[PDB]
């Protein structure tokens, strides 16, 4: 559960609009989708240059919904004996 | 003392040979740089039974416990690479690295290669001068100086005595750790040297933290990012954890020294530590006609020449391609059969490095 909240960073309102969508709307509530019978979704691709809110934005969504903020990074994953990122 | 010494192999070895081989070696098994355990039980609590070795790896589970001192049987206990449990209190942090370190405090150094940089001191003089002088200004300007401070310029001209003379102005201590020699075959040892940084930074206040060729080791490598072992892995973790996190921005400073910018982590390139990047320039006439008197100093001349005109023939050069005029000034005085060095020596010398290179 990170403190953030979506005043901290401005102007990413258009995008935030489809991160709640994805993100904070089939987490939140489901009982909407759940009445419909279909499968909420569980993520959304997300790409763009460093610091334009794809990781500044990533404990605001999960600070929203008070979620557990898990970072994977890209050299982390690579090892010689097969195991740690694989797990 | 000659037949003394022969004979203690048959008295006093016999009791040392027991007890530093014997109960070392015991059951297939003071710096330790290895420790090996095979089919050890004992009742979780003092468990151990750990192979340094990278075949028939162990771990510890069943709670945890802390004995810095004694973890079970002493003698053979280390870590080395991979990290297990309740091991931690005990690294083996044993390694003749002191030839590594070089710490001065309050340099000397004003300018000698030097002459002509105070561009160069003004990029630094904010940034560092000014925390590591009167840290309190920055309360009322409501921010502070960047953690860390990137240096840039032509490779292995500039990052050496240009560091110390800001640290001169600020009466600070310059440690210069060589990021090549930080790679050895103990693995850690590059994680393990920063840590001792940090270390002697919180004692005394106003210290220069300086890692000399940084591209040897970075954010990560082939043998650590991309490898099995962490070395350079567990380095940037130092840099982070401790300086960002812990460790006052006033107080403890963090310098890099790298050719090209592109040879690090981006996960370090971004803002929040690495801010700050410096590029190193030439020296301008002014810069090098102060070199150049600087050297005949201690070079036998004539009293009559001019070390104007001398940097004036020669376009901006590093700071060894000046010291290059003034050393090539006596191997013509030699062809001249002269003790001291006319002008005409110095201005076969700039000829020479102009015609010799053409760079």
């Amino acid at each position: 559960k990170p403190t953030e909240t979506y005043s901290d960073v401005g102007g990413l309102d258009k995008q935030i609009e489809e991160l709640v969508e994805a993100i904070v709307l089939p987490m939140k509530r489901a009982d909407k989708f759940k009445d419909m019978g279909i499968r909420a979704p569980k993520g959304a691709l997300m790409y763009g240059p460093p610091g334009t809110g794809k990781t500044l934005l990533a404990r605001a969504c999960a600070a929203q919904t008070n979620a557990t903020f898990l970072k994977l990074a890209a050299p982390q994953l690579v090892q010689m004996y097969i195991g740690e990122g694989a797990k | 003392l000659k037949q003394t010494e022969n004979d203690l192999k048959d008295i006093e070895a016999r009791i040392k040979e027991k007890a530093g081989v014997k109960e070392s070696d015991t059951g297939l098994a003071h710096p330790l740089q290895v420790a090996r355990c095979t089919k050890i039980i004992k009742g979780e609590d003092a468990k151990y039974v750990i192979n340094l070795k990278q075949i028939a790896k162990f771990v510890v589970g069943l709670g945890e416990r802390v004995s810095p001192t004694d973890i079970e049987e002493g003698m053979r206990v280390g870590v080395d690479r991979s990290k297990y449990n309740i091991e931690l209190p005990l690294p083996p942090r044993i390694d003749p690295s002191v030839t590594m370190m070089t710490v001065e405090e309050k340099p000397d150094v004003t300018y000698s290669d030097v002459g002509g940089c105070k561009d160069q001191i003004e990029k630094l003089r904010e940034v560092v001068e000014l925390p590591l002088l009167s840290p309190e200004r920055f309360a009322t300007l409501g921010i502070d100086p960047p953690k860390g401070i990137l240096l840039y310029g032509p490779p292995g001209t500039g990052k050496t005595l240009c560091a110390r003379a800001v640290a001169n102005r600020t009466d600070a201590t310059f440690i210069r750790v060589i990021g090549s020699e930080l790679v050895q075959k103990y693995v850690g040892e590059g994680a393990r040297m920063v840590r001792e940084l940090f270390e002697m930074a919180r004692t005394k206040k106003a210290c220069i933290i300086f890692f000399d060729e940084i591209d040897a080791v970075g954010g990560a490598r082939f043998d650590d990012g991309a490898g099995g072992d962490n070395e350079v892995q567990r380095t940037m973790l130092e840099l982070i954890t401790q300086l960002d996190g812990f460790d006052p921005r006033g107080n403890i400073k963090v310098m890099f020294a790298t050719n090209r910018p592109n040879t690090l982590d981006p996960a370090l390139l971004r803002p929040g530590r690495i801010d700050r990047k410096v590029e190193f320039s030439l020296p301008d006439l002014e810069g090098r006609a102060n070199i150049f008197r600087i050297h005949s100093k201690s070079m036998s001349v004539e009293r009559g020449i001019r070390w104007e005109l001398i940097s004036r023939l020669c376009p901006n050069s590093t700071g060894a391609e000046l010291r290059s005029v003034c050393t090539e000034a006596g191997m013509f005085a030699i062809r001249a059969r002269r003790k001291v060095a006319t002008e005409k020596d110095f201005l076969k010398a700039v000829d020479k490095v102009i015609s010799g290179y053409k760079k």
